[PDB]
């Protein structure tokens, strides 16, 4: 129900909800990647 | 890129395509094999008359 | 494994004949990564660009087809596939040229074929602008 | 199949079907199958000495 | 027909009197028309490795499956679910942790 | 990246021979004897192990991890 | 849905006919040509893939006398089928004999 | 020699099928029997000749450009003879009389003899 | 501007649309004095042309 971002360097969940400048909670590293989606995808094995 | 050299002498045209070529001897010498993903885009306006109404309905 | 022979006449001027089974087992398989970036700048007025969520269909409680791949924060998600004319970052800007009015300027995926979003990077500069980079894959 | 590091996870679901080798090379049952004609090296004149 | 050698996963046998245009047919049927079972649909939940999803599905396609394919039928056009008769199903689930 | 499952040319399953190939190159075989002892007669199978670079052992040092 | 279509020649009544075989390739074409050319009433027999994108062969059969070319085509199919039956029987007998001889030795 | 569209002798070079010049058999078919027969003949040849060639087999290897013994003797003799005559021409220019060719200096005569 | 109506170049009157590599070598190795065919392989080579508009001929 919230959005959860993975930190770039230290691999922690950060949960950026407030309108903040982007910042890791534990480190000072300033790059976030989204998590992988929960829905399923179908690939052909070709 | 002025009017004369840019637009009067040689001007860009539509109803055209551009693809990499590859050989195929099984065609006659007066045939070219157009891909499907180009022939769905390039169109020819065929006026409806008595000879081809049943073709153009399909 | 290259044979040097003349085969079937489809190899006339420098052309070369491949093997279908070699192509199926993995020969020459290649990945293409592209980029799609969007910036969310803060203006001289105290007004900011914003990312709306997925505009749902109220009739079926599913998002519309042009917004199908979005997450709940308007930014597309890793793992899902994109087709032609879908949105990736649902940007909206102020038309200040009293309340701010927003027009939609989404960042759509122009492309011939389907892609896979691999990672979505979200970071900022010091000027409060947000940089969002996707990494597409075919 | 793949190779991992801690934190990474694979959780997928595969559907095997029946297929012939003409369609795709993953259905072919043989590693390779060939044939060669059985030779007969024959001698014209007798080979003696070194 | 004289079988000169045989073990697991291999065979070697002589044929006398057949012609090239029939022995070539036996070779081509062995390469391209004897059906087997192989993965086609890879339904992915949470792939977070470095091996990309496309390449992983392609590697899973090439793995031989020991089903005896005289017992199964061809899946029809479409029919993404499948039934008891015309499919198998394999489930892979690996999570990596520190020792 | 990682070893291919099947040889590109013939079709023999080569993707299980890799961990045995490095194990036989820890015990100081030559490559010419190791590829024979693994049982790759055709040279199309032999180039799958003789020419393969194992990038994923060195790409996994750069993956993010807890 | 029909996989066999018979295109006759322009001026000749049924003794020079071209068999279009859908959903085949060189596999059946070469073996069937081999079993047709053994029939001594066939003057000409040979196939061709129309285009490699398509799975067709055109198997032209031209007979000598007055018999129509459907009969050498049918005799070629039946003779190829009986060859495959005999090969299957002899091969299964040889496999059973090999397994029996190996399981009888070193016991 | 083609007579009544039956090849009676001789093989088809470039000079009989290729795009070089006249006496092309397709040019004969163009001038005597219309465009349609020339185009049908070119289509039939382009259809037929690979079907023969890909079942003949036609290949080139390092054994096809390797030199035999009869070349490796003659090349050594030719290089020794040519380098001797070049050395005698160099010596005839620098420290003696060199027979000057008409219309040029002596060094251009040396260049012409060495070439 | 058809292919069949422009078989000869306007420069000197020599043809341009003609055979090229692997069609010359095929016809040269077909028309040596050495080659001979049985009835099977001769029928197999001749039958490659029976396609297209030459499908109806004897
Ligand atoms: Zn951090
Ligand atoms: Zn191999």
């Amino acid at each position: 129900q919230p959005m959860i971002y993975i930190c770039g360097e230290c691999h922690t969940e950060n949960e950026i909800k407030s309108r903040d400048p982007i910042r890791c909670r534990e480190c000072g590293y300033r790059i976030m990647y989204k998590k992988r989606t929960k829905r399923l995808v179908v690939f052909d094995a070709r | 890129q002025g009017r004369f050299r840019g637009n009067l002498s040689g001007k860009r045209v539509d109803f055209s395509g551009r693809t990499v070529i590859s050989p195929d001897p099984n065609l006659r010498i007066d045939e070219v094999a157009v891909p499907v993903h180009v022939a769905k885009i390039l169109t020819f306006p065929e006026k409806v008359n008595k000879a081809n109404i049943n073709f153009l309905r399909k | 494994t290259v044979a040097v022979m003349s085969y079937s006449g489809y190899d006339i001027e420098d052309a070369l004949v491949l093997n279908k089974a070699s192509l199926d087992r993995g020969f020459g398989r290649c990945l293409v990564y592209k980029n799609a970036k969007c910036t969310l700048k803060r203006y001289t007025n105290q007004t900011f660009d914003k990312v709306m969520g997925p505009m749902l269909d109220a009739a079926t409680r599913k998002p519309i087809w042009r917004h199908e791949i979005l997450d709940a924060d308007g930014i597309c998600s890793p793992g899902e596939k994109v087709e032609n004319k879908q949105v990736l970052v649902n940007k909206s800007m102020p038309t200040v040229t009293q309340q701010p009015q927003y027009k939609d300027v989404p960042i759509t995926y122009k492309g011939a074929t389907d892609s896979y979003i691999e990672k979505v990077m979200i970071s900022s500069n010091a000027e409060d602008a947000f940089l969002i980079k996707m990494l597409l894959r075919q | 199949i793949a190779q991992l590091r801690p934190g990474q996870e694979i959780d997928l679901l595969m559907h095997c079907v029946k297929g012939i080798g003409k369609d795709h090379a993953k259905f072919s049952p043989v590693a390779t199958a060939s044939y060669r004609l059985l030779p007969d090296i024959t001698l014209l004149e007798p080979v003696e000495g070194e | 027909v004289d079988v000169v050698h045989m073990d697991e996963n291999s065979l070697e046998f002589d044929m006398v009197g057949i012609d090239a245009a029939i022995a070539n047919a036996f070779r081509r049927i062995l390469l391209a028309e004897v059906p087997t079972m192989a993965v086609e649909k890879v339904l992915v939940y949470n792939n977070t490795s470095i091996v990309q999803d496309e390449i992983l599905a392609h590697r899973l396609g090439l793995i031989p499956i020991h089903a005896d394919p005289r017992l199964f039928e061809y899946r029809n056009q479409g029919d993404e679910e499948g039934t008891e008769i015309d499919t198998l199903q394999f489930r892979l689930q690996v999570r990596c942790t520190r020792n | 990246m990682i070893i291919p499952v099947r040889c590109f040319t013939c079709g023999k399953i080569v993707g299980n021979k890799w961990e045995a190939y490095l194990g036989l190159l820890q015990a100081e075989y030559t490559e010419g004897d190791a590829l024979d002892a693994l049982g790759l007669k055709r040279y199309c199978c032999r180039r799958m192990l003789l020419a393969h670079v194992d990038l994923i052992e060195k790409l996994l040092n750069y993956a993010p991890l807890e | 849905k029909t996989a066999l279509e018979m295109v006759q020649a322009a001026g000749t009544d049924r003794h020079c006919v071209t068999f279009v075989l859908h959903e085949e390739d060189h596999t059946l074409g070469n073996s069937l040509r081999y079993m047709i050319m053994k029939n001594p009433e066939v003057e000409f027999c040979g196939y061709t893939t129309t285009h490699p994108s398509e799975s067709k062969i055109n198997l032209r059969i031209q007979t000598r006398g007055t018999l129509p070319a459907v009969e050498p085509f049918q005799r070629g199919l039946n003779e190829l089928m009986n060859v495959c039956q005999h090969v299957l029987d002899k091969f299964e007998a040889s496999i059973k004999d090999y397994k029996d001889q190996k399981a009888s030795r070193n016991e | 020699t083609i007579q009544n569209s039956e090849l009676m002798s001789g093989s088809m070079d470039k000079g009989t099928l290729g795009s070089g010049s006249k006496n092309n058999i397709f040019y004969i078919l163009l001038r005597d029997w219309g465009q349609n027969e020339a185009a049908d003949a070119m289509s039939r040849l382009a259809r037929l000749a690979p079907v023969y060639l890909s079942n003949r087999g036609f290949s080139i290897g390092i054994g096809d450009v390797t030199p035999g013994q009869g070349l490796l003797k003659a090349k050594y003799e030719l290089l020794n003879a040519g380098y001797k005559k070049c050395d005698e021409y160099i010596e005839a220019l620098n420290t003696g009389k060199l027979q000057q060719q008409p219309g040029c200096t002596a060094e251009e005569t040396l260049e012409a003899l060495i070439l | 501007m058809g292919t069949k109506a422009n078989l000869v170049t306007p420069r000197n009157g020599e043809p341009l649309i003609a055979a090229i590599q692997d069609f010359l070598t095929g016809a040269y190795l077909l028309t040596l004095k050495d080659t001979f065919f049985d009835r099977a392989k001769a029928c197999q080579i001749i039958a490659s042309i029976l396609v297209g508009k030459d499908e109806k001929i004897k």
